[PDB]
């Protein structure tokens, strides 16, 4: 259902996703969710396409990614992970809730990156 | 889509790449999924789809560059070339 | 093709470029002049082509790039941008 | 009608067509030559499309290309040239022969590249 | 590809089946299957691809035979139809 | 690998397929061993891509065949079969061997055209 | 897009046919047209179009038969057919 | 600018367009002056879409034209016309109003469907 973004994730270095495959994965880039605050999205799924959308606009993150993996984003689409990070047909770089429906699923703060291999075994 | 590298000139391996690159602008991947198989399957190197999207520093992020390092990998595992 | 910038969204702009980068590379020029013609219509850049083979040392030579500089431009000079 | 490829061609800068609209045009570059030379074409056009498939594939020329001209020249097509010095159809850099059938179609030495619109003034 | 019928005009959905027919001739099946798999989802009639290759004599074996088809099954299962 | 069709086939009705799913399946139609009699072949497959090229260009059996099958078969891809006799990724009709290769690779007498569902019982 | 009838197979041609269905439905005819062009120049039919929108009624309204009579008619007027 | 359709149009032949190159060519179909009488267009060019698109749902009027030329029309573009009745870049049934803005824009009396030729020498 729909809602609206709230938090405000944390700093990040030049190596954001370096560590999506570990613990839980990397967090919401601060800047990324100060463009995202208080906006309102019909589901989770607008919610991740917005959000990677906003990723390729900032000059700080979309160079830590090649040039196929912008365009990806710039079309809402999450960057496809290392081959060595996949599973199946899970081939891109997923987002996962720290805390469950058991919750704040706009919670920019209870949500992070993480990779498929990583993903399954949470 | 060739069953082969061998019969890919260097020229229709770009083709192919700037298929995969429209693709990944697609509102799914769906199509491009099945684009970046095929790729995978006659490229047979171990890295497959990062030759893409993880290119190496060491080279030009570019349909030119991905091709060369393809053309490389392949000659250094004496496994045939594109088609001259 | 739409008659006009407004009815393009930023990523729908950006499929736009993708297919003409995927007719640079056919055998010939046919359907890629026919598309630029567009590109430089809908636009309305005085330097037409040239935003996507001659782009400014000052920006990005990519679809992302293309799309900024467009943005700024048509928004200093009091055009419609692309649909929200 | 076929034949083969012959010449030495001159050295060039990192401006190499920046003159192609002035006099006889940019020339053939040296170390482009050296890759075609005493190669057999079926036609000129032929030449045409080794000749910018070759220029792709040359570091300090590509580089002075934006990413779609290398696209195009790495499919055999000229560059597209700047929009100031295109005329109606013609919207890529052309071969001139200095010496026309009055000859040497394949002497390198006597090839140029120009724009559109110094060709017609030629 | 959108998912859901309801998100298609009767216009849009015609040229989702000449898609359909482009890879139909297509060197292999690869793209053609992936393009029937969302064809059959998003119609939901019983006999699927059945429609594309297996017309029935009682309309015509076109691309708006197989629009009329599809329109009167699911206006008959209570269904939401074409986008207006 | 390579080899030379043989054969003569048998005369079909105007519902050739129709047994496909059943016993054996469908057998080559006389006309269609005509025109590949004597051929040459580097593998089943290009024996399997000209059979149903020639299949499209024979107006007794095209006729049995809706638009968008016939445009299959006249690039040589086997036409769809019905939903209910396919079977996972195999949608398409068949060639079967009677006799295996315990042989008779390009004899039309021992190939025969059955559904997915039904070659797998076999 | 070969710029003459011998370099094309007749599965080719029909792909060909197909690119050209698919324009017809789209949005302009901008595309269309260029092909349309391309197709006219290298079958060398005096009627040009009218074999793909204007079909004899002694034939096939199909690709397979616009191919036939395309080889019916160069073949007999001496002129080179399709590759084999 | 916007309006609505008006007008009850004539009733026609199995052969609709073949006097479209001749007089004031054919006129609109009752059966189509039914459906779109009464309706609202933003624009004339909005009315020949939605006519085009009407003609290809009537079977009476569809049989009259080719799978491709029906294909056009259920996008909403007007038919090829044939080679003979073309005009440079003009290539397909135009529609063309009897009685100038000097009016009726919307008025399916004062609306016929004429060949580029025919049209010019108007
Ligand atoms: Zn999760
Ligand atoms: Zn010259
Ligand atoms: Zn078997
Ligand atoms: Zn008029």
């Amino acid at each position: 259902k729909p809602g609206k973004a709230t938090g405000k994730g944390k700093p990040v270095n030049n190596k954001w996703l370096n560590n999506a495959g570990k613990d839980l994965g990397s967090p919401v880039p601060d800047r990324i969710a100060n463009k995202l605050r208080d906006k309102e999205f019909k589901s989770f799924d607008d919610f991740r396409k917005k959000f990677w959308e906003e990723v390729s606009k900032d000059p700080e993150l979309s160079k830590q990614f090649s040039r196929n993996n912008n365009d990806r984003m710039k079309v809402g689409k999450a960057p496809k992970t290392r081959t060595q990070d996949v599973s199946g047909k899970r081939t891109s770089f997923e987002l996962h809730h720290e805390k469950p429906i058991s919750g704040g699923v706009y919670d920019m703060d209870n949500i992070s990156v993480v990779t498929p291999k990583r993903h399954i075994d949470i | 889509l060739k069953n082969s590298i061998s019969d890919y000139t260097e020229a229709e391996f770009v083709q192919l790449l700037k298929e995969i690159e429209k693709e990944n602008v697609a509102a799914t991947d769906d199509v491009l999924d099945v684009l970046l198989e095929h790729f995978v399957k006659i490229t047979e190197h171990p890295d497959g789809t990062d030759l893409i999207y993880y290119p190496s520093d060491n080279r030009d992020d570019s349909p030119e560059g991905i091709v060369k390092e393809i053309k490389e990998w392949r000659a250094a595992n004496g496994k045939p070339g594109f088609k001259q």
